[PDB]
RNA sequence: UUAAUUGCGAUAACGAACGAGACCUUAACCUACUAAAUAGUGGUGCUAGCAUUUGCUGGUUAUCCACUUCUUAGAGGGACUA
RNA sequence: UGACGGAGCCAGCGAGUCUAACCUUGGCCGAGAGGUCUUGGUAAUCUUGUGAAACUCCGUCGUGCUGGGGAUAGAGCAUUGUAAUUAUUGCUCUUCAACGAGGAAUUCCUAGUAAGCGCAAGUCAUCAGCUUGCGUUGAUUACGUCCCUGCCCUUUGUACACAC
């Protein structure tokens, strides 16, 4: 299972259509430099390595 | 003589210079005495139906009221049950003397 | 009327209600095998019923092998004694 | 250890007071099958017995049945508690009595056929097939017929 | 030392007292011991069949030890319980009058609990001297 | 060792727990890693307790669940199915029964097994509602580490309490034998199983 | 006039009063050693006093414990609290604040609950449910 | 911005009133006051059991002495987000 | 995470008789319901430490429409009342039926709260599965949204005004 440990910086605030997942701003511990936008369902402040399973997929908005 | 000033009531201001100025008629002269005791309060709690008809939302009610009683342990001879016998009574409080 | 429900237990394999000699010879050198052993276990494995396991779980701890590492309520957890 | 082992004694199935009795439990509870026996009762004639109550109905000396079996059938002669039978001053005679597997449902009919004859409000509920304990009837027992 | 019946768990102390009266059984046995069901809440009598007469006659005693005075009524209240009322739901239901009675007189008849002031029972004066030589021995019996 | 013997005796054992930090009295809390650094910080076995039964002022905010000991966290857990509300002191019962099948089978520290059960059962990706409008859609979401950890817990304890539903095997054993199967990554844990569904779900629907 | 001390706690309806006074080591709850809890399983909870710090600190005192009211754990929770309070007592009228600070820091370093009593209390239940939050069941049609 | 037309402020509007808030009761804190066999606590006598070696567990209103930590209260303090 | 039988076995709110007959302690009788002779109390004082239950420890049992579950009935024993019959209720034995987690749909809930547990009071001569309060054990799950069901303000549109 290749997994990619990122690091959150920032949260943008939480989205969807009843409020159950989270806009934040994530870069990853290894490679470094390189921030990118995830989706959070569960609740996350700041300083939290979520386990991304695939780490290339631009987040957005959802209905 | 076990002279014992009771008092009930559900005025506790009324209630409480009744007893400040018994204890008060107290400490003067000489009359060792026991101060106040002050038994717990007797909260009377009736719930009601606040609709007299049957229709309406299920609002209960509660009319309670609190009963305040201290009771003043005396003992000396006959020479203060001609002097303490004088009733200090305020409207509401009352007081029943009980000797032994 | 309808339940929308299922209605059956399985295949009950009832067995010795009283300790017998052909497995006599099967328990006492059986259970000796089990790093874990408990009333349970030989129910499953060794296909003992109720009244059974507890007398049993009661002989090996007062006679040999196995050792009360927490016998408890409605548990007794006994260990591989060797 | 309480370990011992089985000869071949044990049968799988009794058959006491003309009924089915299914071996592989313990006889204080193997003996409520019997129609009008229940758990205190079998227990109490147990006890007088002597059966050693931790034992299976297979595993149980036929020298042992025949003494639980004449007790079941007069139970007040071994010092049984009047107020433990089921059948109390009988209406016929007044002995305390103690129905058994098919005496318990044949007295039932003709107690039901007494109160009927005699055309009480009981005996007549109970043709009709509703409650005669007087039960509501407008939401409870519907599943009838 | 200056060991107790306070200086002992409940449950060896019972058993214990209980091993000493089944061996010498001088205090009683009634003759409805095997058909009572301790209360008009409890469903079946009890188990022990053998015995439970003098291991109540233990709970007792130990439970006027640490006590002074109690009633038939309070033992029926205590030793009640619940009762499964049918699909009703459950309630407190005392116990049977008549056996805590029994077991009351018969502790009265050996010498262990007599009649007190202010009514009720207490324990009795060559009731304290064994009951305390019983809490010596079950600690020293695991020693 | 210090032999001190007051007037009211303790029995040694109670006086060797005073060597090292509780200990459940016979496990060790140290040693015990959460091997994967997301959930780190949020599983806490670093404070040590004699029970697992405190009453914590956990619930009043957002983030003082995750100072609560993973141990404890498991009693709660256990305590749901209707009937069996309350009641902590069997809770912990069974904890202590079940903590001590994993002593007997699988000789590791029992906290060691629980702590990394609960990692390689908590979902990583997981499905969200969509459906705006237009009857349903799914989408695929990610977890956070807390959310990992309370998905973990709660996939391991309904799977044993399913297990033991009219079932010969008591709740001890079968929490025992469940995180086992968890901690070692096998194929028949319920927990397991449905991280797999729900992996599998998220993974199709991304 | 022989050394003592006396202290409180409560859990959430229960008291328990702990006379510290000057003894050879004995703890004991209304008349029975420490040993006898109840609950069997928190016998380490109240257990807890004695063992954070160590035994040496206990070897001089004798504290009494009187509980009354509240379920078991809660007379568990008395206990513990009462203990804790009645150890601290004992040095706040004897002993040195370096015996006291850091037996004082120690205990809430481990958990606060030992000398600050659980400020929850129940609340009241209000009329259209089973409790104050809940409501009976409420339909249409 | 707030639970709140609750405030900052803006401003052909100024000054206001009701509601809300404020207020009252209860639940929490007081080892600070007044105290008290109709609530208790400790001590002095009488007395019991275990060990007697130093103690522990108890019973006892006419055996008295001292205290209010726990038990109840009345007057008060504390919380204002510092 | 069970039922049953033994033990440990801890609460709070509140009520209670005068020219009446209430709360009843204690002793005795009865398996029990209950009966009997007395005692204390107009009440922090006596009922009552309401020794409550859920709870825990020992055992019995076993995955069995079975020791789960107690509807349905039969017989007997008492209490309340002038009167109990379509059983007031309580106690004992026996009969042991549906029910194996519940379909469309839907109710309540953010901390001692839910839920499990019993108690007191109200109706009361007797009768709780009800209600009003009290305490006991005590979770998981959010710290957000207007997606569904509704509310407040402003802008906008209206052929509505008993007003979608």
């Amino acid at each position: 299972t290749p997994v990619t440990l990122a690091k959150v910086i920032k949260v943008l605030g939480r989205t969807g259509s009843r409020g159950g997942v989270t806009q934040v701003r994530v870069e990853f511990l290894e490679d470094t430099s390189r921030t990118i936008v995830r989706n959070v369902k569960g609740p996350v402040r700041e300083n939290d390595i979520l386990v991304l399973m695939e780490s290339e997929r631009e987040a957005r908005r959802l209905r | 003589i076990k002279i014992r000033i009771t008092l009930t009531s559900t005025k506790v201001k009324q209630l409480e210079n009744v007893s400040s100025n018994i204890v008060k008629n107290a400490e003067q002269h000489n009359l060792v005495k026991k101060g106040p005791v002050r038994l717990p309060t007797k909260v009377l709690k009736i719930s009601t139906r606040k609709t007299p008809n049957g229709e309406g939302s299920k609002t209960w009610e509660t009319y309670e009221m609190r009963i305040h009683k201290r009771y003043i342990d005396l003992e000396a001879p006959v020479q203060i049950v001609k002097r303490i016998t004088q009733i200090t009574i305020e409207p509401g409080v009352d007081v029943e003397v009980v000797v032994a | 009327k309808k339940k929308w429900s299922k209605k059956s237990m399985k295949d009950r394999a009832q067995h010795a209600v009283i300790l017998d000699q052909e497995k006599y010879d099967r328990i006492l050198k059986e259970v000796p095998t089990y790093r874990y052993v408990s009333v349970s276990v030989l129910v499953d494995r060794l296909k003992i019923g109720g009244s059974l396991a507890r007398i049993a779980l009661r002989h090996l701890e007062k006679e040999g092998i196995i050792k009360p590492i927490s016998k408890h309520s409605k548990q007794a957890i006994y260990t591989r004694a060797t | 250890s309480l370990v011992v082992q089985e000869q071949g004694s044990f049968q799988h199935i009794l058959r006491l007071l003309n009924t089915n009795v299914d071996g592989n439990i313990k006889i204080v509870y193997a003996l409520t099958t019997i129609k009008g026996v229940g758990r205190r009762y079998s227990n109490l004639v147990c006890k007088k017995a002597d059966v050693d109550l931790h034992k299976r109905a297979g595993e149980l000396t036929q020298e042992e049945l025949e003494r639980i079996v004449q007790i079941m059938q007069n139970p007040t002669h071994y010092k049984i508690p009047a107020w433990f039978l089921n059948r109390q001053n009988d209406i016929t005679d007044g002995k305390d009595y103690h129905t058994l597997a098919n005496n318990v449902e044949s007295k039932l009919r003709d107690d039901l056929e007494r109160l009927k004859k005699i055309r009480a409000h009981r005996g007549i509920r109970h043709f009709w097939g509703l409650r005669v304990r007087g039960q509501h009837t407008k939401t409870t027992g519907r599943r009838r017929a | 030392p200056g060991v107790s019946v306070r200086d002992v768990a409940a449950q060896d102390f019972i058993n214990a007292y209980a091993s000493f009266l089944q061996r010498q059984g001088k205090l009683e046995v009634p003759g409805y011991v095997d058909i009572v069901k301790t209360s008009s809440g409890n469903e079946m009598p009890p188990q022990d069949a053998e015995g439970w007469f003098y291991k109540r006659a233990a709970s007792v005693a130990r439970h006027i030890y640490m006590r002074k005075q109690v009633g038939v009524g309070k033992l029926n209240k205590l030793y009640g319980g619940a009762k499964s009322r049918g699909v009703r739901p459950y309630k407190h239901i005392d116990a049977s009058g008549s056996i805590n009675r029994k077991v009351l007189q018969a502790l009265e008849k050996i010498g262990i609990v007599e009649i007190s002031p202010k009514g009720g029972r207490r324990i009795s004066e060559n009731g304290q001297r064994d009951l305390d030589r019983i809490a010596a021995q079950t600690l020293e019996e695991d020693e | 060792f210090t032999p001190v013997v007051l007037a009211t005796p303790i029995p040694e054992e109670v006086q060797q727990a005073q060597t090292e930090i509780k200990l459940f009295n016979k496990w060790s809390f140290e040693e015990v890693e959460v091997k994967d650094a997301s959930l780190v910080d949020y599983v806490q076995v670093r404070q040590p307790i004699f029970v697992a039964h405190t009453a914590g002022r956990y619930a009043n905010k957002r983030f003082r669940k995750a100072q609560c000991p993973i141990i404890e966290r498991l009693t709660n857990s256990l305590m749901m199915n209707g009937r069996n509300n309350g009641k902590k002191l069997k809770a912990v019962r069974i904890i202590k029964h079940t903590l001590d099948i994993i002593n007997v089978l699988t000789d590791q520290n029992p906290i060691q097994v629980v702590v990394d059960a609960i990692t390689n059962t908590g979902p990583r990706e997981d499905t969200t509602r969509v459906g705006g409008g237009g009857a349903a859609r799914r989408q695929a979401v990610d977890v956070s580490p807390l959310r990992r950890v309370n998905q973990a817990i709660a996939l391991l304890t309904i799977g044993a309490r399913e297990a033991a539903f009219r079932n010969i095997k008591t709740i001890a054993e079968t929490l025992a034998e469940e995180l086992i199967n968890a901690a070692k990554g096998s194929s028949t844990s319920y927990a397991i199983k449905k991280k797999d569904e729900l992996e599998r779900v998220a993974k199709s629907n991304r | 006039a022989v050394p003592s001390v006396q202290t409180f706690g409560k859990k959430k309806s229960a008291t328990a009063v702990a006379h510290v006074k000057a003894g050879k080591g004995l703890i004991k709850v209304n008349g029975s050693p420490i040993t006898l809890v109840e609950p069997e399983i928190l016998r380490f909870k109240v257990y807890e006093p004695l063992l954070l710090v160590g035994l040496d600190k206990f070897s001089n005192i004798d504290i009494r414990v009187r509980v009354t009211g509240g379920g078991h754990v809660s007379q568990v929770y008395a206990i513990r609290q009462a203990i804790a309070k009645g150890l601290v007592a004992y040095h706040q009228k004897y002993v040195d604040e370096q015996s006291k600070n850091e037996l004082k820091k120690a205990f809430t370093s481990y958990d606060r609950t030992l000398l600050i009593a659980d400020s929850r209390r129940p609340e009241p239940k209000k009329f259209g449910g089973k409790g104050a939050r809940s409501r009976f069941q409420k339909s249409y049609r």
